[PDB]
């Protein structure tokens, strides 16, 4: 092998999923507004 | 009457205007907190802020649970406002401060004013000469 | 329920309305 | 590239802000993402990073926001008296900030490496130490993983032969 | 001394009240108050050397040294109100639009601060948060 150039050894980068969601979205929290029951 | 819920329903109040309601949403957040936390005596800045940061985003994860607040830019601002809580704890106390909570009547706009117009050092440089020029007796005594 | 379901008991007595206009009134200016 | 030295409370809040570090070279544009406070602490920061840059391999030291800020006070633009107002507001915080951190005196700081492109890099001034007898060595030996960090990245476009010959690389060796 | 005394314009019957604020900040910058005691022993001792401070006044021009002393204490009673943390909306909107807070913040986020601070209803939006966190800031782990 004269030329020994990466071919697998990449970089992994991991793209974040998990969100905190807040309740109903502020559209529905306007116009519904919410009581804790 | 859980935390998140109370300062949620709270901000609820503040009038809306568009996109912009995220930033003046996110700084109330944080002035409320950054002043209303108290500081442990035991600690330095160093650590006093890092627990301080770690209740306010633990905050934040509750109130993230009725109300949606940008969670970077609320800390943004918290840090900002704890250090100048800090400051004036350790460092110098404005004026207005002084004149805010105790006759005191001409306020620090009325000699800057005149400053100025003649072109001359304002009340915060007379301050900086004021401190400088007393270094040494300070220093000396104690 | 809180006073009880005779309809005369459940509304709201108008001095009472006046009072707590005037106690809201001062403790906005307790507070600012 | 260019060495910018700025404590970690400024570093922190670039990164948590989200401010573009590419342009923290340009003045008009640090200086609108910049509190005055923070400014003069970069400048407090440059005055107190202790090491020698490599000059022969063109790496050097940031010239200090305020000297920037002077200096464009005193250029014809329409922009000039709003940053002389900026200067003045430097100066005072500066002194007020010289007036209450002057007894800190002996000691020497940790410095983190943040490479931003290859004509800026940023040096994160951390946690104090305390070191009075032979502060030199001392800080040395406390910024072993400041050393490498450095040669790392100069030698991603420098000769190996050349940083070799640096006191930086001699750093390294002297802390391990 | 006299030389930068010198600097401050006279105004009105207030040079002698000026510059006893100026002294008293200039001191109280430089003498700290140690957050691991309460306020009376360090208190004490750093109003102690205050007024040992003002046995120099004769070197200066126009100090009136009984405010002086009032600007002293005022400026370290504010200081355990803030070390112990402040929610009062009259003390906070003074701290958040004030000399050091411009100094703290960019011109964007001072923007900020003075559309919610100068709202028309923020003294009792800001005391209703106050009450919210006082009673509730230590259920947070």
């Amino acid at each position: 092998n004269y030329n020994e150039k990466s071919q697998r050894d990449f970089r992994v980068v991991t793209i974040g999923y998990n969100l905190a969601a807040s309740r109903q979205d502020e559209f529905a929290e306007r116009i519904y507004p919410t009581t804790v029951i | 009457q859980q935390l998140g819920f109370e300062l949620s329903r709270i901000l609820k109040q503040l009038p809306n205007l568009g996109g912009s309601d995220r930033k003046t949403r996110a700084m109330l957040l944080a002035n409320a907190v950054a002043l209303q936390i108290p500081f442990e005596t035991l600690l330095d800045f160093d650590e006093q802020q890092d627990k301080a940061v770690a209740k306010f985003k633990k905050i934040l994860s509750k109130v993230n649970e009725n109300i949606a607040v940008d969670t970077k830019l609320a800390v943004t601002y918290f840090n900002n406002i704890l250090r100048i809580r800090q400051s004036l704890i350790t460092g110098i106390t404005d004026p207005c401060l002084v004149k805010a909570v105790l006759n005191d009547y001409l306020t620090v706009d009325d000699v800057n004013i005149v400053s100025a117009v003649v072109n001359g050092p304002d009340y915060n440089r007379i301050q900086a000469d004021m401190g400088n020029a007393l270094n040494q007796l300070i220093g000396s005594i104690d | 329920l809180d006073h009880g379901y005779d309809a005369t008991a459940l509304l709201e007595t108008t001095e009472d309305i006046i009072t707590g206009e005037l106690d809201d009134h001062l403790e906005s200016l307790s507070v600012e | 590239t260019q060495v910018l030295v700025m404590p970690k409370a400024v570093f922190e809040s670039y990164k948590t802000a989200g401010v573009q570090f590419n342009k923290l070279l340009d003045t008009n544009y640090i200086v609108s993402e910049t509190s005055v406070n923070d400014l003069a602490e970069i400048h407090q920061a440059l005055t107190a990073f202790p090491f020698l840059l490599p000059e022969k391999l063109d790496i050097k030291l940031a010239v200090s926001p305020i000297i920037k800020v002077a200096e464009l006070g005193e250029i014809d633009g329409p922009e000039q008296f709003k940053m002389k107002d900026l200067h003045n507001r430097l100066e005072s915080r500066l002194a007020t900030n010289e007036l209450r951190d002057a007894g800190n005196r002996n000691l020497v700081y940790d410095y983190y490496l943040y490479p931003v492109d290859e004509n800026l890099w940023v040096a994160v001034q951390q946690s104090a130490h305390i070191a009075s007898s032979d502060p030199r060595r001392v800080s040395i030996q406390l910024n072993h993983t400041f050393f490498d960090s450095m040669i790392n990245e100069m030698l991603n476009t420098r000769p190996r032969e050349s940083v070799a010959s640096t006191q930086i690389f001699t750093y390294y060796l002297e802390s391990c």
